[PDB]
Formats: C-alpha cells, structure tokens, sequence
C-alpha cells in the first residue's frame, strides 16, 4: 500500500531514476510501528525538509544581498553588509527565541490532533497526507486565514494538479537543499562546490547552534516600555 | 551468439572469425554467453568511434589550428589558443584550467548514462546491448526526457541519415567497425609518438615530445583532492 | 557438516583442509559455530575500533575520570599504548561487565548450544531498537552470512594490527608503528 | 506457597526457579513464604536505600534546616556515610520509632503471611482497628490510588519488575557500603560514596 505509493511517486518524480532507496530505508521499523507509519514519517520528513530549503534559499539570497524590511523593528541592530550567517548573529537573543518558539507553534498546530480533526483528516503517520498543514478552526479566537492558502487562488484546481504540485514540491525541495547546503559547504570549507568559490565568505561560528553566538539583549520597543 | 562469425566474414571475407584468445567464450560478467559477445562488440564500436573522434582530433590540433573563440570566464583566463602554445596536443589537454576537463568528463559521463539506461533504451525500441538489442545504438535524446526540448539528437542531429537503405546501413556499420579498428591503430600510433620517439617507422620528428602521462586526464595543474599525491611518483 | 556459513569462493563447499571435522558431533560443530561467531564479533568490534583511534577520529570529548590525572586524548593513537594507559579501574570494569553479561549468556539460554539451541544466538546485546524485527526468514540468512564473511575478515585484519605491533614491517601496508 | 507458583522465576534465568543450592526443595512451604517476605523487605529496603545513598552521594540537600543550629547541607557536607553519625541522635530515634511501629503493626495483622497471608502483601492500613491508638487512613503502599487504574495483568508485570528491581537495588546498596568501606573494590565509585 504505502510502498506501492512510494514506487509510483517515484516513478512520476523522475521516470529514468525512478525509485532509489538505495540505504532500505523504506523497510526499518522505526519505533516498532509498521510499515505505512514509517513511510507516512519519512514523506513528512523529506516534503518538510523540501519547504525548509526552499525558504532559506530565498532567505539566503534574501540576506546576502541585503533585503532590510524597514525602520525600528530588528533588522536596525544588524549591520548593512555582514553576509546571511551573520544575520542570524547580530538580531536579538529574544527574537531568535520568539522565531523559534513560533516555528515550533506552527509544528504543534501541525501535529494537533484537535486542529487536524477540524479538517476531517488524520496524522500522517496514522493515514493521513503527508507534508499537510491543517486550517485554523481550531484556535479559540478566530484566524483572519490559513497558512496553505492565505488567499484563495487554490482550492479550485483538479486533483491531478495538485499532484503533479506534489512532485514538483518534492523535486524543487531537493535541489533547494542541495543548494542551500552547497552554500553552507563554501561558508566552511573553500572548494566544495566549484561555482560559489569566493562568492561566499567563511564563517567562523557552529551552523547547528541556534544560541552559541547570543544576540545582544536590546529592547527595540518604545511607547509603553515599561519593562526596561 | 555464433552470428559473430558471419558478421566477422562479412567484415573480411579472407580471415574471418579471428580470436587466438577465444574471448567470446570467456563469461567475464557472469551472464549468458550472449551477453559476454553484446560487451565485446559494443566495446568494440565505442572504443573505435572514440579513436575516430580523437584521430581527427589529433590531425586537426597538431598544426596550428584554434578556435577564435575566447574559453575565459570573465575579464581574465585563457584566449583559447594560449592552449595551442603549450605544445601537441597533449600538453593542451593538461592545460585547459581545472573546470573545463571537469565539465567534459562529466559530459561524456552524462552521455554514457543515457546511452545505458534501459528506460530510455526501451522507449526507442531497443534495449541494453548485452540484454538482447543492439550494439553501438545510441538512444534518442528526444523521446526519452530532457523536459526542455532540445533541438536535435546525437546521432544524425541535421537528420542527413533518415529513410536510408537498410542494406546500406549495415554496409555502415561494417564500415564503421573497420574504420574503427584502423583509427584505434592511428591514434595508439600517435599516442606512442608522443612518448617513444623510436616506435614506428613514419612519423619520426613530427610530434611534440609530451614529458607527461598520456593516460593521466588530471595534470599537475589541478586543485582537487589528491591528484597532487597521485603524482609524486612518474612511471614509464 | 551443511550448516551456514558456506557460500562463493570455495565453490559452495565447506572449507577444511586439515580435517578438524568428521571427529565432530553436532554438539562440537555448534561449539564451532558458537566459539567463529563470538571471535567473529569481536574481531569487528576490535577493527572497528584499532581503525576508528589509530587513523583518524574526533574521540571522544570529555576527560575520562574526573581524580586520576587523565585525558581521552592523554591516552594516545597506538592501539596497545592507550590501553596501558587506560586506569586499572576502568580495565576492572570493562572486563568484569564482560563477563557478567557471558555467564548470564551461558545462564541464559535454555536450549543451550551445546543440548540444542542455535549456536551464536546469545540473549539480549542485540538490536534493542528492532532494526531487524520484520525482516523474512530467506533475508536474514543472507545478514548471517554476511555477518560471517565480515567477521572472518576481520580475525584477519585485527592479527594484522597484533602483528604489525608486536613484529615490525609485517602486514606491509600497516606502518611500522 | 510453593516456590513453583511465585513469581519470581524471570527471563534473566532462563525461566525457570534460579535455586542452585537446593534451599527451596529442602524446606517447607512456611520457609518458603518467610523467604519470599524476608526477599520482598530486602528489595525495598535496597530500593530506597540506593535512592537515598545516590541523593546524598549527589551533594543533594533540603533547603533549610535540620535541627536548629544544623543545616541540611552541613550533615551533607560530606559523602552519604559520615552523615548517618551527622544526624542529631533523637532524630535517628525518632526515624526507628516510626519503622518499628510500621514493622510491629504490619507483624500483628491477621493472616500471617506464614499462616494464610501472602508473603511480601503489606496490607494498606497497619495502624487501623488498633485499640488506643489512632491514625489517619493514609495508606502505607499508594496512598494515592495509583495500582487501582492496573489491570491484573499489569499487576503481575509490575510485581515481576518490583522483584528485579529489589535484586538489582540489594547488590547496589552492598556495593556501596563495601566501595565506601573497602575503597577500590567497587570501581565505579569515584570519591564521594
Ligand atoms: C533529509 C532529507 C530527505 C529525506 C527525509 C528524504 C526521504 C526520502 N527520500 Mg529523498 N532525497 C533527498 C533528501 C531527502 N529524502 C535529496 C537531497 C535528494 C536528491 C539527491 C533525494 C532524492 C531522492 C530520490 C531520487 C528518491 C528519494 C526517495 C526518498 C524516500 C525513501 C528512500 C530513502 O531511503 O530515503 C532517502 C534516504 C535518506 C534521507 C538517508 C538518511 C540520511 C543519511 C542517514 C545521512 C547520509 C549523509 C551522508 C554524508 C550522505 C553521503 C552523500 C554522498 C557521499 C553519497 C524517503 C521519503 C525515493 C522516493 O521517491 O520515495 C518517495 C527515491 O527514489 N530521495
Ligand atoms: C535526465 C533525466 C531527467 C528526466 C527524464 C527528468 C524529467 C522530469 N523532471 Mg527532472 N531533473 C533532472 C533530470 C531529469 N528530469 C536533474 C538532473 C535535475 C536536477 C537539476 C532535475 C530537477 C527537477 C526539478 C527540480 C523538477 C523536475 C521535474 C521533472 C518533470 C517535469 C518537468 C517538466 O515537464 O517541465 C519542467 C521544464 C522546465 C524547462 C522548467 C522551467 C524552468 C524553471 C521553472 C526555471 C528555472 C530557471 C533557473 C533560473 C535556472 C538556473 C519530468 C518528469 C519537475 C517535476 O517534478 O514535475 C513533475 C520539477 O519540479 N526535475
Ligand atoms: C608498421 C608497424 C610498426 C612497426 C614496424 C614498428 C616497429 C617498432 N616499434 Mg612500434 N608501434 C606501432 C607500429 C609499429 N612499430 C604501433 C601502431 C604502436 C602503437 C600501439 C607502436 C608502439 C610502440 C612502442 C610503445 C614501442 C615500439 C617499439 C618499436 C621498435 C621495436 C620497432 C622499431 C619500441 C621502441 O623502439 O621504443 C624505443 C617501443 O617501446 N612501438
Ligand atoms: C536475602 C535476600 C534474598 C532472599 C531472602 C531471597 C529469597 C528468594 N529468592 Mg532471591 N535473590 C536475591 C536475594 C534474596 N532472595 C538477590 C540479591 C538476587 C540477585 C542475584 C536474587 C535472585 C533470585 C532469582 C533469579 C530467583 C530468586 C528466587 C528466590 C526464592 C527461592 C530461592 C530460595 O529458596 O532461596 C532462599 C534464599 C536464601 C535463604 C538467602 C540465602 C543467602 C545466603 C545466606 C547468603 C549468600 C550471599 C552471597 C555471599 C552473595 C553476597 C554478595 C552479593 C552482593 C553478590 C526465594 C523466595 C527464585 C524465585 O523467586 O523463584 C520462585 C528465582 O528464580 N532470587
Ligand atoms: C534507606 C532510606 C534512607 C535513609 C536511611 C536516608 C538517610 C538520610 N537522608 Mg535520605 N533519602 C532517601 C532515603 C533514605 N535517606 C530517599 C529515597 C530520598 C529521595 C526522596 C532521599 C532524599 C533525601 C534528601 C533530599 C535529604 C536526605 C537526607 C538524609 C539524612 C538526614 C535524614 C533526613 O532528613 O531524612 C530525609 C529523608 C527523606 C526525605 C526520605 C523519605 C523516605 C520516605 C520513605 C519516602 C516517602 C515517600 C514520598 C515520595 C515522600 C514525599 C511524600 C510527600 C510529598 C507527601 C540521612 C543520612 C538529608 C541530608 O542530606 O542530610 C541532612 C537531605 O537533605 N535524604
Ligand atoms: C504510667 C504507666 C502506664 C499506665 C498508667 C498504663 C495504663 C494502661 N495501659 Mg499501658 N503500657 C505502658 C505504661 C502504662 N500503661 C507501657 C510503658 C507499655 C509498653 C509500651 C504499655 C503497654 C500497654 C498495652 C499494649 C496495652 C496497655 C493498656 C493499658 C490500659 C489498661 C486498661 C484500659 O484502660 O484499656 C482501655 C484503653 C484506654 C482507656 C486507652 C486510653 C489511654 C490513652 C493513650 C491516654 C492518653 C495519655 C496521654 C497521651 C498522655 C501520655 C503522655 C505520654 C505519652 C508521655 C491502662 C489505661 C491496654 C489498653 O487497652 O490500652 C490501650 C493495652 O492493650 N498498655
Ligand atoms: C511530591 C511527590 C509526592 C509523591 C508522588 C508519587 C511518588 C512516586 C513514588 O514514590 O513511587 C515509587 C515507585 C513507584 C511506583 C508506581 O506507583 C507508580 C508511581 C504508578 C503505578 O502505576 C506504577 C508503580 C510503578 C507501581 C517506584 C520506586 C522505585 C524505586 C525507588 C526503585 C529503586 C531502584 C534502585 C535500584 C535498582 C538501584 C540500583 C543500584 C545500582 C545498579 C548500583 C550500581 C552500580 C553502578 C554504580 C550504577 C554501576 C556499576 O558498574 C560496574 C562497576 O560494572 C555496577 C553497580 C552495581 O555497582
Ligand atoms: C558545479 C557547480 O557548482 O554547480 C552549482 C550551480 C549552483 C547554481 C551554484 C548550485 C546551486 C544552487 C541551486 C540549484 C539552488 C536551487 C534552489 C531551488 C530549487 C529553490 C527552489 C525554490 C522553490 C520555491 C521557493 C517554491 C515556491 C512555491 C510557491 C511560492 C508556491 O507554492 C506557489 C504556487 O504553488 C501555488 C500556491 C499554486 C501553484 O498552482 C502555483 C505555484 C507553484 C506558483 C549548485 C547546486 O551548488 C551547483
Ligand atoms: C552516404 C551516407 O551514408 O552518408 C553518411 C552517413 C554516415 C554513416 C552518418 C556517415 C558518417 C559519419 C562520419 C562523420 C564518420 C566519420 C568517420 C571517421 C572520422 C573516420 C576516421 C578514421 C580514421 C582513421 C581510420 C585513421 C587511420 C590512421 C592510420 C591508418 C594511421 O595513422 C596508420 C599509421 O600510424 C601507423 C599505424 C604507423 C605509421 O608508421 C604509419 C601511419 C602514420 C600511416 C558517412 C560515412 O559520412 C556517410
Ligand atoms: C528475575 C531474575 O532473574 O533476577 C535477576 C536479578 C538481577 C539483579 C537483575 C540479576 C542480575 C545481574 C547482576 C548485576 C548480577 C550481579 C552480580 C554481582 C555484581 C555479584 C558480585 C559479587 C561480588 C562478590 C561475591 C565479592 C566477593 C569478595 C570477596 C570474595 C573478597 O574479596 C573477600 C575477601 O577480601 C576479604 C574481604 C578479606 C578476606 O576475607 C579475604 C577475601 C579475599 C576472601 C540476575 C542475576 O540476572 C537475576
Ligand atoms: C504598553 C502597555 C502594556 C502593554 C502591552 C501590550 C498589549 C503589548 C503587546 C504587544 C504585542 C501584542 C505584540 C504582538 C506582536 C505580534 C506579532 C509580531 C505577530 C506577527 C504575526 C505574523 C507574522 C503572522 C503571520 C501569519 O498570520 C499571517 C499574516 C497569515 C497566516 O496565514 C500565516 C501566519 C500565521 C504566519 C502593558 C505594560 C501590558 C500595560 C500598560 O498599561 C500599557
């Protein structure tokens, strides 16, 4: 069942290579939990690792060419010009923590069992679809629009465009962390890939520590700042 | 396959099947026999349609002939005939800058997998040499993928070969297998002139010395890894 | 006899030359089988391990025994240096939780190799995460093998680092430290 | 009972009764029970004590003050032994009074465990029905009803993981002890036990 979805979606992914599991990972038990669970995890696992790439890519170029949004909010505090590592240096420790705590609401929001029952659908490791951001009609106070959708262009395509979406989702997010990572491997070590040698400084700080260069403790808030 | 033995007399009618080895008995991957004879004639034909290609290669680099084009990367890097200035053509090889071996090598890599897949393969008609099929067939470059379209295929990309007399295209391919064998003689002729000056009895003080590996792509010049610890003992 | 353990490059026959069989009962071949996989493992293990801190590794970060005055890199790259200079302590521990675990293993198994069993099927150690809990019947010989051919390779490879230490230049491709 | 149905037994053992000396074959039934009872009192006498040797070995204290004048912290100032001798004597006293009451009333319940109890069944409630003496209903095992949501199933797994832990928990209060008194025989204890 799952694996037979997993021969076809690849097939359609790329029908030369077709499908590749090279290491079996489409066979281990994870936690003791069968098959379809298994598969269903590894699909959200790869569809979220897709979208994440995707977003830092165009946040990468985003902050490496120098993108600012405005006036007082936190991008007065980094300088003009300092590479996209190092705008997740100099923002403050607050803000990369208020950025993470809302990244992990939105993984609860995905995960909630009461905000996914709204919709009618299950957890994609209990047969659901993977990579599925629910709606919000489960909140308390009520969301202006969802985050599939914020406007709504979708919701009348067919059924075989939203799958061929899916692929293309899918082969779009692994270039995307393969380039994302080809910038990371030139920001540490010279040579890696041969196209960005010298397009991108090295970086000096750990890529996998959110909190290891602490930003500054600033309270960039007026009116009413009553907590110091 | 035993059909071997008339297409050898086909292509010499005074010696025919000639094999002191015996090599299409040997079942060096392990399949069937006709699998073993499918590798060795599709060898075969590669092999002689790239000593075709760097026979003309080689008579048309050895006497001061380059392209006008730049080969640079931007205001800085070779002219395209400061590679003519570094000798024959086998110091040229080991002076185009690092990238451009990398991308040709990777090229004809490219171009050797979508000759061996069997999806592609099976979409023109045929399938793997040894697997049954046709040896020496190079698949469409049209049909099977490429979702950009391209504007021809590999073999005859003018379309200056189509409708043909299919008698007339096994006298090519018999053709072309002679023609083969006598371009992998030139070309190892050359080869040997760049290195041995005494091999042969033409060719003598007509070809660049090369103090080199011929059989060696990456050259000293390089800045992959390794390749420089590859180097530190020369052979002969 | 039949057995596991044969396969390719002996032609699908067993390998005796001296005889060492044919004076064996099923008892003394599952002894056999037992005593090849239990220096099989730890042979892996021991390659594994020459290989990983000899050549190359991050080791592991720490201090390795907060009182005595010792560091993890303290203890150096040379497989037999280190172990010297690994505190009586932790030697003591190692090897009384090796031997802990084997007698429970002799303690263990009910149907033991010796009265039945299948030799090489010790009890826990294994994978406690069930990496191997759905694989079939006809796949799990094929990892036994395997586990057999790698296991005997590196009795090899590990009387090839006993060697190279103990007498120099031996083993050519191993240095002669 | 019989030591063949008891649940001691285990996957460690094989499963089957671990008695290598014959003690069990040798005695009577009443022996038995004594002996699962004396087992079962050694295993959770061995549990807390490990615990509580780990706590004090860990330099964990209570915040505040044990007798006034002394600090939790300066008892635990030093290793889990020469803190026993730190304790004030009338509160050791204090701490055997309430054991041997727990003890003496546990004894002096009904159905012995040798003459019809079940051996190592501390029933909920030792200080009830006792003339001149009063006690709130607290229970002496789960005060809070944590073994009534289990099953009987659940029951006799617990019961079996119970009996393990109690081994395991004796041969590490004796390890302890014997690292404390005899440094180097234990070796995984490095100072501070
Ligand atoms: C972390 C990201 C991630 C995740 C979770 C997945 C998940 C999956 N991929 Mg996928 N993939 C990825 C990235 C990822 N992919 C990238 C970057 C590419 C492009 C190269 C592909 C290309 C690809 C193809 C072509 C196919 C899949 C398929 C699959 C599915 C099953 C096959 C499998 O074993 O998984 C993939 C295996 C892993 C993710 C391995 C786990 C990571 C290991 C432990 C670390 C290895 C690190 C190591 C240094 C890498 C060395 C690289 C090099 C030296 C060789 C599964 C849902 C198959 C499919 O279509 O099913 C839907 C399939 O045919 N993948
Ligand atoms: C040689 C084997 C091969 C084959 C047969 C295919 C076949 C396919 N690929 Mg594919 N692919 C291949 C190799 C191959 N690919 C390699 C090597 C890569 C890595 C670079 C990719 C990366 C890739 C992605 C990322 C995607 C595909 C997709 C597709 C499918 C449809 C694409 C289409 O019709 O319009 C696409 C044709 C175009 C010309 C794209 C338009 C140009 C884009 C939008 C702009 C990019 C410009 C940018 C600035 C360049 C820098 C099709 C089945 C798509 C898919 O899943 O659809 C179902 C998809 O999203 N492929
Ligand atoms: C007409 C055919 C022919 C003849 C008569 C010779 C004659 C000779 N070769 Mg020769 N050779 C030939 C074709 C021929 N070669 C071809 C086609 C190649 C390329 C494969 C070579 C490669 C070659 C090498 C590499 C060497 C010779 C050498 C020699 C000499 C011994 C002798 C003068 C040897 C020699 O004199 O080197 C100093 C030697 O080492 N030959
Ligand atoms: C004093 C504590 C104590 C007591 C009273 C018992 C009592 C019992 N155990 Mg038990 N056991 C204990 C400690 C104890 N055990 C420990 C620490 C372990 C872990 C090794 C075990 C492991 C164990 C297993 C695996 C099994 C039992 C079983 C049994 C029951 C039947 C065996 C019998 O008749 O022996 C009666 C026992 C005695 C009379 C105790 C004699 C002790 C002598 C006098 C001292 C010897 C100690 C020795 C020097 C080692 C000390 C060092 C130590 C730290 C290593 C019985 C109720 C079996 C069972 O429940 O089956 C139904 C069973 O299968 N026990
Ligand atoms: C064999 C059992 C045993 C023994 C003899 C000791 C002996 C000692 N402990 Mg100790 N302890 C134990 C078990 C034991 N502990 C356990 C299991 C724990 C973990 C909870 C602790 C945690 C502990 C701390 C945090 C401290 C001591 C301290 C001390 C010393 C002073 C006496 C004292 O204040 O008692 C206090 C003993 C306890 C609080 C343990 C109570 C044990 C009962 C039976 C458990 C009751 C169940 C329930 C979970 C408790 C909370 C219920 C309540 C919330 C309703 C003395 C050396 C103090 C010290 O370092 O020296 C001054 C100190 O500050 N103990
Ligand atoms: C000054 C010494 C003293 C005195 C006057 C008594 C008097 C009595 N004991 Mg007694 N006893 C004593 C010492 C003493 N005991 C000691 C040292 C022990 C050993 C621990 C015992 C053990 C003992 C047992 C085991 C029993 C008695 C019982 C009795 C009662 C017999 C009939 C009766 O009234 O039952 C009716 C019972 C009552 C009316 C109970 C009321 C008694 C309460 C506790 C008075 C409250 C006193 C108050 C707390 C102040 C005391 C301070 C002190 C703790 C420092 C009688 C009141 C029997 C009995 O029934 O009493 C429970 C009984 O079973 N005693
Ligand atoms: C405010 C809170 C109010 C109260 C809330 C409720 C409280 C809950 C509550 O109190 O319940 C307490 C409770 C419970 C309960 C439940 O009922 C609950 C709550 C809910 C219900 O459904 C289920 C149950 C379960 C019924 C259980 C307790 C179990 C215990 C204590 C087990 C203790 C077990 C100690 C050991 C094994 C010691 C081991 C020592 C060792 C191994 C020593 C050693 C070593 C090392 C040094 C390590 C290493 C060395 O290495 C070498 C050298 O090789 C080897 C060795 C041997 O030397
Ligand atoms: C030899 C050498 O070094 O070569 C180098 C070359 C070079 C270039 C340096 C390298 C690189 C980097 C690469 C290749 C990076 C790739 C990055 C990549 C592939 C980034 C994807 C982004 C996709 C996004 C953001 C999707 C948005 C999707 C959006 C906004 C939508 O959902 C909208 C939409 O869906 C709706 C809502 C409904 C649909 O009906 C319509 C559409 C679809 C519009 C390498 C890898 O290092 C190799
Ligand atoms: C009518 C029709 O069908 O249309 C078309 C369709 C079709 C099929 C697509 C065609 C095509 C494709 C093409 C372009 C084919 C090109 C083929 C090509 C390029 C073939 C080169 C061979 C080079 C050789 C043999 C070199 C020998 C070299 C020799 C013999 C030596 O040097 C010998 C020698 O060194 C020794 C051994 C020792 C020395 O002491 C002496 C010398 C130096 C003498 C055709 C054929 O154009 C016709
Ligand atoms: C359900 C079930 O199956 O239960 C399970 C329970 C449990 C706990 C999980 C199990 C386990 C596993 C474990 C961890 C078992 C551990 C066993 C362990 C650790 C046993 C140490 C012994 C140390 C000794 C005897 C020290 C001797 C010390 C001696 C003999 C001396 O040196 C004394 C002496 O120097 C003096 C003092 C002075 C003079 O007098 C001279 C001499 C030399 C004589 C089991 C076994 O699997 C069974
Ligand atoms: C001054 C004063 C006080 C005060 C105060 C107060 C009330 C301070 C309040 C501060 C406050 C209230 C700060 C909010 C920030 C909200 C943010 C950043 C939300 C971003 C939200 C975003 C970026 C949402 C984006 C999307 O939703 C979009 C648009 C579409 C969806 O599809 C997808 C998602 C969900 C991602 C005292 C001291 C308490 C009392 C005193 O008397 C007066």
């Amino acid at each position: 069942s799952a694996k037979a979805d997993l021969e076809a979606f690849a097939k359609e992914c790329n029908p030369v290579v077709g499908y590749w599991d090279p290491l079996g990972l489409a066979d281990l038990p994870l936690w003791g939990q069968d098959q379809d669970a298994v598969i269903g995890w590894l699909r959200h696992s790869e569809i979220k690792h897709g979208r994440i790439a995707m977003a830092g890519f165009v946040g990468y170029i985003a902050h490496a060419n120098g993108f600012r949004f405005g006036g007082i909010g936190p991008q007065n505090v980094v300088p003009e010009g300092a590479s996209a590592p190092e705008v997740w240096d100099s923002i403050p420790f607050l803000a990369k923590l208020q950025i993470i705590g809302a990244i992990g609401v939105l993984e609860h929001i995905s995960e909630d069992k009461n905000f996914l029952a709204a919709d009618g659908m299950k957890h994609y490791m209990r047969g659901g679809k993977p990579g599925y951001f629910p709606t919000f009609s489960a909140n308390v106070h009520p969301m202006p629009l969802n985050l599939f959708d914020p406007f709504k262009w979708s919701k009348n395509a067919s059924p075989e465009k939203k799958a061929k979406g899916l692929v293309t989702e899918t082969n779009n997010g692994r270039l995307a962390m393969l380039g994302l990572f080809g910038f990371l491997s030139e920001s540490k070590i010279p040579g890696s890939v041969p196209a960005l040698s010298g397009i991108i400084p090295s970086y000096d700080g750990d890529y996998m520590q959110p909190f290891l260069p602490t930003g500054p403790d600033t309270s960039l808030w007026t009116i009413g700042n009553l907590w110091a | 396959k035993a059909e071997l033995e008339s297409l050898a007399g086909k292509l010499n009618p005074v010696i025919g099947y000639w094999d002191p080895l015996n090599l299409a008995d040997y079942d060096q991957w392990s399949q069937g026999q006709e699998a073993a004879i499918g590798f060795l004639r599709h060898a075969e034909i590669k092999h002689g349609r790239v000593a075709m290609a760097a026979f003309v290669g080689y008579i048309v680099q050895s006497n001061g002939i380059c392209w006008p084009w730049a080969l640079t990367g931007g205001p800085n890097g070779v002219m395209h005939s400061d590679i003519l200035a570094a000798g024959g053509p086998a110091d040229q090889w080991d002076a185009l800058p690092t990238a451009s071996k990398l991308q040709i090598l990777l090229f004809v890599g490219g171009l050797e997998l979508w000759s061996e897949n069997s999806y592609v393969l099976g979409l023109s008609g045929e399938k793997h040499y040894m697997r049954g099929g046709k040896p020496g067939f190079f698949p469409s470059i049209k049909k099977g993928g490429i979702p950009h379209p391209v504007p021809f295929d590999l073999f005859d990309p003018f379309g200056l070969s189509k409708n043909a007399s299919p008698e007339k295209k096994a006298k090519g391919l018999l053709a072309e297998i002679n023609n083969g064998r006598l371009a992998m003689l030139g070309i190892m002729a050359f080869v040997s002139e760049s290195k041995v000056p005494g091999s042969v009895p033409a060719l003598a003080g007509k070809i660049a010395p090369y103090s080199g590996e011929v059989m060696a792509p990456f050259a000293a010049s390089d800045n992959l890894p390794f390749v420089a610890d590859m180097l530190k003992s020369p052979l002969f | 006899s039949d057995m596991e353990g044969t396969g390719p490059e002996t032609g699908g026959k067993v390998f005796d030359p001296m005889g060492l069989s044919k004076i064996a009962s099923a008892e003394t071949l599952a002894w056999y089988r037992a005593a090849e996989l239990k220096h099989s493992r730890v042979a892996m293990a021991a390659v594994t391990g020459w290989a990983w801190v000899s050549s190359g590794g991050p080791l592991f970060p720490g201090y390795l025994s907060v009182e005595q005055g010792v560091t993890f890199e303290s203890l150096g790259r040379d497989g037999y240096a280190a172990w010297a200079a690994v505190p009586e302590a932790g030697k003591f521990q190692i090897l009384g939780v090796i031997g802990i675990l084997e007698i429970l293993s002799e303690s263990a198994v009910k149907p033991h190799y010796m009265a039945g069993g299948t030799p090489g099927k010790v009890p826990l150690l294994w994978d406690p995460l069930g990496f191997t809990a759905k694989l079939s019947p006809e796949t799990l010989a094929r990892k036994r093998l395997a586990e057999l051919k790698n296991g005997r390779l590196a009795m090899i490879g590990v009387m090839s680092l006993v060697s190279a230490h103990f007498i120099p230049n031996s083993v050519p491709l191993l240095p002669g430290s | 009972a019989l030591v063949d149905s008891m649940e001691g037994v285990g996957e460690e053992t094989g499963g089957q009764i671990w008695d290598p000396l014959g003690i069990s074959e040798a005695v009577s039934d009443e022996a038995v029970m004594w002996f699962r009872a004396s087992e079962l009192k050694h295993g959770r006498v061995a549990m807390l004590a490990s615990v509580g040797y780990l706590v004090g070995a860990a330099k964990i204290s209570f915040p505040g003050e044990l007798a006034k004048g002394v600090t939790f912290a300066s008892v635990a100032a030093n290793g889990p032994y020469q803190a026993w001798d730190a304790v004030p004597q009338a509160g050791k006293l204090q701490i055997l009074s309430i054991i041997l009451a727990l003890e003496w009333a546990t004894e002096a319940k009904k159905p012995h465990y040798m003459r019809g109890g079940v051996p190592g069944k501390i029933e909920q409630l030792p200080f009830d029905g006792i003339q001149g003496l009063w006690a709130p209903k607290i229970k002496f095992w789960d005060p809070l009803n944590f073994t009534g949501a289990l099953s009987a199933e659940q029951k006799a797994r617990k019961r079996k993981a119970e009996l393990k832990n109690g081994r395991l928990a004796m041969i590490g209060i004796i390890s302890f002890i014997t690292g404390h008194n005899l440094p180097g025989s234990v070796p995984a204890l490095d100072s501070s036990f």
